[PDB]
RNA sequence: GUCGACGUACUUCAUAGGAUCA
RNA sequence: GGAUAGUGGCCUACCAUGGUUUCAACGGGUAACGGGGAAUAAGGGUUCGAUUCCGGAGAGGGAGCCUGAGAAACGGCUACCACAUCCAAGGAAGGCAGCAGGCGCGCAAAUUACCCAAUCCUAAUUCAGGGAGGUAGUGACAAUAAAUAACGAUACAGUUGUAAUUGGAAUGAGUACAAUGUAAAUACCUUAACGAGGAACAAUUGGAGGGCAAGUCUGGUGCCAGCAGCCGCGGUCUCCAAUAGCGUAUAUUGUUGCAGUUAAAAAGCUCGUAGUUGAACUUUGGGCCCGGUU
């Protein structure tokens, strides 16, 4: 029963899709930069500074 | 929503969070799934790069 | 004698014949056939979603009536058409058209009422103590 | 009103229990193969004193052959007998009267009627016998 | 926000404590004993 | 499975060993030995949870290593060594001696014995047989071949087996009258003297036993294991000599003496 | 995996928890004891019916028979230890006998009350709680502890409790420390 | 096709009687 | 006779025609692993048992094997079927119904944690290894105990009720020296020092019943009645039940012992196999002895 649901149509193309926006929200200085930093690190051995 | 994943970052250094939970929190964002939006699915928008 | 054997060696007769009477009963041929379930009003299951096609009673002059609290609703597992209660015309300004409400059994005639509206509890929207995700 | 009553609670009838018999009790003890001694101290998991008064009994000597079993069992040992100073040989008066006089007695029966005046009075636990067993109605120790 | 008790009814202070609550029935059943 | 198994779940272990079922989850397994498995107290228990003398395996593994266990004049050093009826425990440093017999209850019993009758055991005559180049051997119940027997010597007898040696000094034949002692069963641990037996061809041979109460019970013959002439034991008897006690005169009792 | 640990219920729902009869009887009961709540007295109840159904089994035996004699005599034994059986009553048929209200009164808050230690039953769970009220040498802090014959007589405050003998507490050696100042 | 039969599931109609009083 | 560790149609060759069955074979269904057990019941019975122990089978599905005492093993190998990873396109590597952790939806739920200190297991072996196992973390699974106030004074109101009145005594939730605890930690039990008047250190889940207006709707034998009333001219409330637990939805045949004229059910009648059942009779009585109970 759970699994049923309203149907809806998603648009997201079959091919080549957009990158997934991430928006790092949170109060002043609770460390956004930092985590951004540490994210990309992993995923690209890279870091900006 | 109840048993929404919650993660925790203990300390910062130089500049970056410890590398084991960025593991679990880089794993858990690549397997995401995304659900369709009535808004999103039915207007053009684009983020200014 | 009643009609019925009493030997001592005469077990067999009674069994047979009990097994075989059994099944007349409705209960027990409902419950080793797997047909106690069609009577349900869900098709056994205890909850329903569905679809809140349009609030019928939004236009009564009478405020809390009880055409008022009535949805007609679209059941998602087989697409049948049902009526659902809501606890008050208060409730009722959170349900609107195209939303997932669940249903649960109960103006004579409508047999169930809506417990969650989008994923969340009917009664913590009324207490104000959640918001309707959309 | 009696001291021995709080609100609806009688806070004197304790174990052992005096219970007093009524007419019909005894046949549907015997149509259910209940023993009178036994059946109560299971039902109340007390020792009951049972209590025949001389109107039941004189109800029971009337009723002929037919119920001499009834007859019998009212005569154990076991079972006590009760007095009565009043002329009406009525056994359904007579027990309401002990009642109502002092609260202390069970009553066992099975009559709708006399049930309900019971049921009237407050404080007076109500027994009977249905099914297999004895059932008792207004005794919150059990 | 913390809490998220929302809207409800207003209670009274005994029910916080149900030893508290019982207690000041059995009390007030005494004095209307002593009517009856 | 596809072979032997080499775990013993605590509650799936021998009842008499008295093991706290929550302390862990795994028994000793007893390895394999002169006694069976079911009938037989691995050294662990003896030395940690009957005597007291270690608190955990790692201390029992350190006692035994440093050889001052003993099992019937042979120094041991299995953790699970599977001692068990009969068998005699010398731990030296501590001067003691110990021989495995059956409380009332049917538990081992820690009984002290002095050296001399630590000198030997007795052992029941499971099998007599000739063996290769037609030399007589007895087979007995803990698993000692002892070549060349008195002749006398006939199955379900009992033998006296000097531990320096190996050999028989003396011998009991089966026949009523005689003492013994029952090794199976709810009559476990029970001490009695012959009544009869009773014989079944192709079955199991039952033996009547009346105790010194005059209380008597029938036993499977494989069960009774015979320890010497009435009044008379080969071997020293823990307390209570065998006599079993009703619940309600073993009340009687421990109120007394408490 | 480790073998179980057994659990229990020590309370049961009654037959009929809205008899207006049973409603009064547990308002008297808890006011006159100081009960927290209905689950104290299903509670005593759910024993006192475990101990009176077992009366009834043992008085089925046919007398002298072992198991009845020595069943018997333990649960006396128990019952007479406990204190709610007198030590003239020792048969199985005045087991049968006891109430609830016996075993309430055995309750280590009714005993603190009796003796004098508290002004009322209220007080008397509140001194348990605050851990003033020591059995023997032993601090308890457990108001439905049953109180055995032997015990009662050494129910005293705690050495540590400052009405005990021990130095005052919180609030008290505060308002001096103030006052000094 | 607002089709027939059967199976299944539900709805519905049949409750007042004696005594006293005005 | 072959094979097997061995008995045996297990298989081969030649022989006979046998084997089971209305006392239910054979075939079909099984949301069928079996048992110790669990629930209910007064007793008979009825249901549940994947799930702490025992036994059996399996490692995506069939088939077949090396090694070794022990395997038709799968955290050993080989094919085929289906999936699926790397690739320089020539080839190579796969099996979580082990412990963690993911997908199966677009709607959801334990940590990819620490340790071999206890339990025992493996080895050449006291020492190494052990997601077996233990330790802690994490949705109120199921269970035990048990806080949220106690004693006074004053005031107000019709000897009762009400306090954002008032007095100084007590105490743990929490914080925390320390020590105990542990493999190391956390926690428990201890305990210096802090920690209470709205004791705001702010207990909940359901049900029942009111009352109010220059307010709103509807109907009529005037002023009324029903519905109901967060909305009015301006202006930015009481009680009942349980209680650290509470609510909602679905689900939940007679052996003892049923009935068959008139309101379920006696077959149109007879014969008849299986099944069930089936008259009476065979050493009774008498006279002594012994030792047991109450
Ligand atoms: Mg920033
Ligand atoms: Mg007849
Ligand atoms: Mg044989
Ligand atoms: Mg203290
Ligand atoms: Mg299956
Ligand atoms: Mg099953
Ligand atoms: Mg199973
Ligand atoms: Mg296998
Ligand atoms: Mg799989
Ligand atoms: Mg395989
Ligand atoms: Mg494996
Ligand atoms: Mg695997
Ligand atoms: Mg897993
Ligand atoms: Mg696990
Ligand atoms: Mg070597
Ligand atoms: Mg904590
Ligand atoms: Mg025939
Ligand atoms: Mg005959
Ligand atoms: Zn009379």
């Amino acid at each position: 029963e759970r699994k049923l649901h309203v149907p809806m149509v998603d648009r997201t193309p079959e091919d080549d899709p957009p990158p997934f926006i991430v928006a790092v929200v949170g109060p002043p200085g609770t460390g956004k930069t930092t985590l951004i930093r540490s994210l990309v690190r992993r995923m690209t051995k890279s870091t900006l500074n | 929503y109840q048993g929404a994943k919650l993660f925790y970052l203990s300390g910062v250094i130089n500049g970056r969070y410890p590398d084991r939970e960025i593991l679990n929190l880089s794993r858990f964002i690549s397997v995401m799934k995304f659900r369709p939006l009535k808004w999103r699915n039915e207007h053009p928008y684009m983020l200014a790069d | 004698g009643k009609g019925k054997p009493r030997g001592l060696n005469s077990a067999r007769k009674l069994r047979v014949h009990r097994r075989n009477n059994r099944w007349a009963e409705n209960n027990y041929k409902k419950r080793l056939l797997g047909t106690a379930f069609k009577s349900s009003p869900f098709g056994g299951s205890s909850h329903a979603k569905g679809i809140v096609l349009e609030k019928l009673g939004i236009e009564s002059k009478q405020p809390n009536s009880a055409i008022r609290k009535c949805v007609r609703v679209q059941l998602i597992k087989n697409g049948k058409k049902v009526t659902a209660f809501v606890p008050n015309d208060g409730c009722l300004n959170f349900v609107d058209e195209n939303d997932e409400v669940l249903l649960a059994g109960f103006i004579p005639g409508v047999r169930f009422k809506v417990v969650k509206v989008s994923g969340v509890s009917l009664l913590a929207l009324w207490k104000e103590k959640k918001e309707k995700p959309r | 009103v009696s001291s021995a009553l709080f609100f609806q609670y009688n806070q004197a009838i304790k174990p052992p229990y005096q219970v007093l018999i009524d007419t019909n009790f005894i046949n549907f003890s015997i149509q259910k193969k209940v023993d009178i001694v036994r059946g109560m101290m299971d039902c109340l998991l007390a020792k009951c004193n049972p209590l025949i008064t001389d109107c039941v009994m004189a109800e029971l000597e009337k009723l002929g052959p037919k119920y001499r079993i009834a007859l019998k069992l009212a005569r154990d040992p076991r079972i006590k007998r009760l007095s009565c100073s009043h002329k009406g040989t009525y056994a359904d008066d007579c027990l309401v009267h002990r009642v109502l006089q002092h609260k202390c007695y069970i009553v066992a029966t099975n009559d709708a009627g006399l049930k309900q005046r019971i049921r009237k009075i407050p404080g007076i636990p109500l027994m009977s016998v249905g099914g297999h067993a004895y059932v008792i109605e207004k005794l919150p120790d059990v | 926000i913390l809490k998220n008790k929302g809207l409800t009814p207003k209670r009274n202070k005994d029910n916080r404590n149900s030893r508290v609550k019982k207690r000041k029935k059995y009390q007030k059943a005494q004095k209307k004993l002593k009517s009856v | 499975a596809r072979g032997p198994k080499k775990h013993l779940k605590r509650l799936a272990a021998p009842h008499h060993w008295l093991l706290d079922k929550l302390s862990g989850c795994y028994a000793p397994r007893p390895s394999a030995g002169p006694h069976k498995l079911r009938e037989s107290l691995p050294l662990i228990v003896f030395l940690r949870n009957r005597l007291k003398y270690a608190l955990n395996g790692r201390e029992v593994k350190a006692i035994l290593m440093q050889r001052h266990v003993k099992v019937d004049g042979k120094v041991r050093t299995d953790t699970t060594y599977p001692a068990g009826f009969m068998d005699v425990i010398t731990l030296d440093a501590t001067n003691e001696n110990f021989r495995l017999v059956y409380d009332v209850k049917g538990r081992f019993a820690v009984h002290r014995i002095t050296d001399e009758e630590a000198s030997y055991k007795l052992g029941k005559v499971k099998k007599v047989q000739l063996g290769k180049k037609g030399v007589p051997y007895v087979v007995t119940h803990d698993g000692r071949t002892i070549r060349y027997p008195d002749p006398n010597i006939k199955v379900n007898d009992t033998v006296k087996i000097d531990l320096a040696s190996g050999k028989i000094t003396d011998f009991i034949k089966f026949d009523a009258g005689k003492l013994v002692y029952v090794t199976g069963g709810r009559n476990l641990g029970r001490i009695g003297t012959i009544v009869h037996k009773e014989r079944h061809d192709g079955g199991f041979d039952l033996v009547h036993i009346k105790d010194s109460l005059d209380n008597t019970f029938v036993t499977r013959l494989n069960n009774v294991f015979v320890i010497g002439e009435q009044g008379k034991p080969y071997i020293s008897l823990p307390k209570g000599k065998g006599i079993k006690l009703s619940i309600a005169e073993e009340r009687d009792r421990r109120r007394a003496q408490q | 995996p480790r073998a179980p640990r057994t659990y229990s219920k020590t309370y049961s729902t009654p037959k009929r928890p809205y008899e207006s009869s049973r409603l009064d009887a547990e308002l008297k009961l808890a006011g006159e004891f100081g009960l927290k709540n209905k689950k104290e007295i299903y509670r005593i109840s759910f024993q006192l019916s475990k101990i009176r159904r077992a009366a009834r089994d043992l008085l089925t035996r046919d007398e002298k028979d072992p198991k009845r004699l020595f069943e018997g005599n333990a649960l006396i034994r128990r019952l007479v230890r406990v204190g709610v059986l007198s030590e003239d009553k020792k048969k199985l048929d005045y087991v049968l006998a006891l109430k609830v209200e016996d075993f309430l009164e055995r309750r280590l808050q009714t005993q603190v009350y009796k003796l004098g230690l508290a002004k009322s039953v209220h007080h008397a769970r509140v001194l348990i709680t605050q851990r003033h009220i020591a059995v023997g040498k032993q601090i308890v802090n457990i108001p439905s502890f049953m109180v055995r014959l032997d015990s009662e007589k050494h129910i005293d405050f705690a050495p540590t409790s400052p009405f005990g003998g021990a130095r005052p507490g919180r609030v008290a050696r505060r308002n001096a420390a103030r006052k000094a100042e």
